[PDB]
């Protein structure tokens, strides 16, 4: 196993092209517990090498970059994931974060409610998800396709990601969306990355890359998952906390991405070429508003 | 006339023997960095420990208002270097010990000046 030494594993193309029936997720390392350096958490090395592998994409990185985190809060009361991105995206980059629960963050803004309440001015440059409802532990039923959260995103996504954005949103076995899926199709490239750290966990962040706004690729979601979990089943994953040592090359690259903002009749296969190798963005470049809704009773 | 300290109240805390805030975010980082106190990114050395500034803020983390007019924080939003050897209670270190103003160093600990 060479993958001990990469901050996590990636879903192999061969086995997103394959149909499967979705079965249990049963793990050869289930309830293993990867070592972690001193007085590290969980949280702080599953985002450091999220943002490692990261890296190793095609991302857009302009200047004024826009980061939106979902789900940052802890039960501890604080925000380990938004600490870590705040390291990783370049200085001055402005990282707004939410969560159901209230709680501390290094972020410029937070938003303190159900994710639904959320709503944004302008559009975003990266997105990324933790959020997992606990009451999916419990499983009462076959596993389907998750509404609730899963639905905001897929409508977060469409609506206000910026073309040429790329997304990360945390999946388990039980926690998925086969819109999310489908809506993967609607990137230049994907995948689900396993953190090595967490490699025990059937845990995923499924992986937008370069958002186009429109399908190039047709995904079925309840398929796509069932190929996530037979990779899953069939590829053990060794737990490593190796890549957390170096942390040399682990800041974001400032590639000075250029920003522009043009009509949907505007965008032809040039732009689109443009947006697939994360070397344009589409959106205002017009200041950072938003805002949580309030029910009054 | 009356205003809440909570300064005092973890200092006290503390001599009676009390058990230090916890689950402060550290930071994983090289620990080759210049050392300074209070940094836009992780600047630990050897020497030192990398922590998310909000989470070693005893306002922060007591959701409490900051002792100053404006209400501002120097931490949130920033990355604090502890020693490591102080390093269990990164609350009480920021808020005992104080930055110096040239150097941008801690007072007492790394500061040449
Ligand atoms: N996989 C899943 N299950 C069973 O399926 C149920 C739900 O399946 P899942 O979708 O939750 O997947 P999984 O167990 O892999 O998730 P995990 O607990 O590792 O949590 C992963 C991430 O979710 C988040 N999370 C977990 N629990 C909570 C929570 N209570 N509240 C908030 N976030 C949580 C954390 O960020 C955590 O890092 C589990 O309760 C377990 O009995 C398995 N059982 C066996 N025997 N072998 C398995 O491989 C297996
Ligand atoms: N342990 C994981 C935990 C924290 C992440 C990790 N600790 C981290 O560092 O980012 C996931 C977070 O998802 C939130 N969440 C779940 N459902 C929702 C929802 N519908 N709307 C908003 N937030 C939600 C929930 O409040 C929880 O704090
Ligand atoms: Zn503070
Ligand atoms: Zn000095």
């Amino acid at each position: 196993s060479s993958q001990a030494w990469q901050p996590g594993v990636a879903m192999p193309n061969l086995y997103k092209m394959q149909r499967m029936l979705l079965e249990k997720c049963d793990l050869q390392n289930y309830g293993d517990s990867a070592t972690l350096p001193k007085g590290i958490m969980m949280n702080v090395a599953k985002y450091t090498q999220l943002c490692q592998y990261l890296n190793t994409l095609t991302l857009a990185v302009p200047y004024n970059m826009r980061v939106i985190h979902f789900g940052a809060g802890s039960d501890k009361g604080v925000a380990p994931g938004t600490a870590v991105l705040r390291q990783w995206l370049p200085t001055g980059t402005l990282l707004v974060d939410s969560d159901l629960n209230d709680f501390v963050s290094d972020a410029d803004s937070t938003l303190i409610g159900d994710c639904a309440t959320v709503h944004t001015a302008n559009k975003w440059d990266l997105i990324i998800s933790d959020m997992y409802d606990p009451k999916t532990k419990n499983v009462t039923k076959e596993n389907d396709s998750k509404e609730g959260f899963f639905t905001y995103i897929c409508g977060f996504i469409q609506q206000k990601l910026a073309l040429g954005g790329s997304v990360a949103i945390k999946i388990t076995e039980h926690s998925w969306n086969a819109d999310l899926y489908k809506l993967m199709g609607h990137f230049a490239w994907w995948t689900a990355f396993v953190t090595n750290v967490n490699a025990s966990s059937s845990e995923a962040f499924l992986i937008g890359c370069n958002y186009l706004g429109k399908p190039r690729e047709q995904i079925d979601g309840y398929v796509m998952h069932a190929n996530y979990i037979f990779w899953r089943n069939t590829n053990p994953i060794q737990l490593s906390s190796y890549s957390l040592f170096d942390m040399s090359k682990f800041p974001l690259k400032l590639r000075g991405t250029a920003v522009m903002s043009l009509k949907e009749g505007q965008i032809n296969d040039m732009i689109l070429s443009l947006l697939s190798k994360g070397r344009l963005i589409i959106r205002e470049n017009n200041r950072v508003v938003i805002s949580s809704d309030v029910l009054v009773n | 006339a009356f205003a809440v300290d909570a300064a005092k109240a973890y200092k006290d805390y503390l001599a009676s023997g009390g058990q230090p805030i916890t689950n402060c975010v550290k930071m994983l980082c090289t620990h080759t960095g210049t050392g300074q106190a209070i940094t836009v990114t992780p600047e630990a050395n050897m020497d030192q420990e990398s922590f998310g500034g909000a989470s070693c803020c005893l306002y922060c983390r007591c959701h409490i208002d900051h002792p100053n007019p404006k209400g501002f924080c120097d931490l949130k939003g920033k990355y604090v270097q502890i020693p490591t050897t102080c390093a269990n209670d990164p609350v009480g270190f920021t808020l005992k010990n104080t930055v110096c103003t040239v150097c941008g160093m801690w007072k007492g600990y790394g500061c040449s000046c």
